[PDB]
C-alpha cells in the first residue's frame, strides 16, 4: 500500500586530474531501474531493469539530457560549496543528494523530498511541506537563501505532486511482474557452541523479496529484541535477500525458543526452531 | 523521469 | 568524517562443497566512496571478480556487492581483501561458512 521512486547523484572531485565523477541513479522501491556513470564510454542513461527497454528513444535522450545537465549542477556547485567552507583544490570532496516520491495505494503522495549531504554531512533539505529549507550550518544557509529568493521550492513541489507521481505509475505497470511479485523466505535455525559454556543460536531468512521483513526471537511466547544481534539484510545476488538475527541461550533450552519470520510472501509467518537432527 | 529545473548551490 | 566499511563475506546458496554456488561479500556503510575490494582464494586474488556498481543509503553511505562463482571445499578457504581510507588495517576478512 506505499511505493516511491527515487534519483540519487553523487558527484566527487578528482584533484590534479579534470572533472568530477558524477553518478545518477532511479529506484523504484528499492530496484534500480536507471543508470547514468560520467565514467563511461559514451554516458547515456541506461536502463537497469529489463522492463525500462520499452520506454522509447526520446526517453533515453531526454533523461540523458537532464542527467548531463545534472552533472554541470553539481560540476559547479563542487567548486562553490569549496568556497563556502574555504577549502583548498588539493582535496578530495562529495555531494550527495535524494529526491523523489512516496505514493499510497490510492494514488496520493504520502511524502515529497529533496536532501542534500556534502562530505556525507547533511547540508539542506526540503521540509515536508514542499515549501520550506532545513539547512545544516551556515553554507547551506547560503544556499538557502538564493533558493528561498528564487522561488524554487515552488518547483520541486510541482514535479513532487505531479511527474513523479505520474512515472511511479508508469514504472509500477512496466514493471509489475517483479517489482509487484511476492518472493517468499526459506528460514533455518543453526546452533554454534560458545566457549562460555551457552550456545548462539542463529535464524536466517533466505531468497526473499522484497527485503522487509521481520526476525524474532521469541522465549515461551514473549518477544526478545533488546538483547538479539543482527547483521544488515544482504544481497544474494540474484534479486533476493537474506539475513539472520541471533541471540544466546543457555544449553538445554535450545528448544524453547523460536524465530518468528513474517514477510508478505508468508501467508501466515514462520515459526522457526533448532532442529539437531 | 527526473526532476529538470535545477537551480544550483 | 569518514566511515568505515563493514564487511560481509558468504554464499548466495548454503555450503555444501560440490553444488557449485556463489561466493558474496558485501561491503557497506563507507565513506567516502571509494574503496578496494578484492576476492582470495587461499592467499591469491580471485582474477576476474565481477562487482555489481557503486550506490548509496539513505544515511549518504555507500555499498556494494563484490562477488564471483566458485566451488567451496574442505581444504579452500576464500577471504575478502579491502581497502579504503579509513582503513587503518586494509582489511582482509574470511568466509566464515556461519556467518
Amino acid at each position: 500500500g506505499s511505493h516511491s521512486l527515487r534519483y540519487f547523484y553523487t558527484a566527487v572531485s578528482r584533484p590534479g586530474l579534470g572533472e568530477p565523477r558524477f553518478i545518477a541513479v532511479g529506484y523504484v522501491d528499492d530496484t534500480e531501474f536507471v543508470r547514468f556513470d560520467s565514467d563511461a564510454e559514451n554516458p547515456r542513461m541506461e536502463p537497469r531493469a529489463r522492463w525500462m527497454e520499452r520506454e522509447g528513444p526520446e526517453y533515453w535522450e531526454q533523461q540523458t539530457r537532464i542527467a548531463k545537465e545534472w552533472e554541470q549542477i553539481y560540476r559547479v556547485d563542487l567548486r562553490t560549496l569549496r568556497g563556502y567552507y574555504n577549502q583548498s583544490e588539493g582535496g578530495s570532496h562529495t555531494i550527495q543528494e535524494m529526491y523523489g516520491c512516496d505514493v499510497g495505494s490510492d494514488g496520493s503522495l504520502l511524502r515529497g523530498y529533496r536532501q542534500d549531504a556534502y562530505d556525507g554531512r547533511d547540508y539542506i533539505a526540503l521540509n515536508e511541506d514542499l515549501k520550506t529549507w532545513t539547512a545544516a550550518d551556515f553554507a547551506a544557509q547560503i544556499t538557502r537563501n538564493k533558493w528561498e529568493r528564487a522561488r524554487y521550492a515552488e518547483r520541486l513541489r510541482a514535479y513532487l505532486e505531479g511527474t513523479c507521481v505520474e512515472w511511479l505509475s508508469r514504472y509500477l505497470e512496466l514493471g509489475k511482474e517483479t517489482l509487484l511479485r511476492s518472493d517468499p523466505p526459506e528460514a533455518h535455525v543453526t546452533l554454534h557452541p560458545r566457549p562460555e559454556g551457552d550456545v548462539t543460536l542463529r535464524c536466517w531468512a533466505l531468497g526473499f523479496y522484497p527485503a522487509d521483513i521481520t526476525l524474532t526471537w521469541q522465549l515461551n511466547g514473549e518477544d526478545l529484541t533488546q538483547d538479539m544481534e543482527l547483521v544488515e539484510t544482504r544481497p544474494a545476488g540474484d534479486g533476493t535477500f537474506q539475513k539472520w538475527a541471533s541471540v544466546v541461550v543457555p544449553l538445554g533450552k535450545e528448544q524453547n525458543y523460536t524465530c518468528r519470520v513474517e514477510h508478505e510472501g508468508l501467508p501466515k509467518p514462520l515459526s522457526q526452531r533448532w532442529e539437531p537432527l | 523521469a527526473q526532476f529538470s529545473a535545477s537551480a544550483s548551490r | 568524517i569518514q566511515k568505515t566499511p563493514q564487511i560481509q563475506v558468504y554464499s548466495r546458496h548454503p555450503p555444501e562443497n560440490g553444488k557449485p554456488n556463489f561466493l558474496n561479500c558485501y561491503v557497506s556503510q563507507f565513506h567516502p566512496p571509494q574503496i578496494e575490494i578484492e576476492l582470495l582464494k587461499n592467499g591469491k586474488k580471485i582474477p576476474n571478480i565481477e562487482m555489481s556498481d557503486l550506490s548509496f543509503s539513505k544515511d549518504w553511505s555507500f555499498y556494494i556487492l563484490a562477488h564471483t562463482e566458485f566451488t567451496p571445499t574442505e581444504t579452500d578457504v576464500y577471504a575478502c581483501r579491502v581497502k579504503h581510507v579509513t582503513l587503518k588495517e586494509p582489511k582482509t576478512v574470511t568466509w566464515d561458512r556461519d556467518m
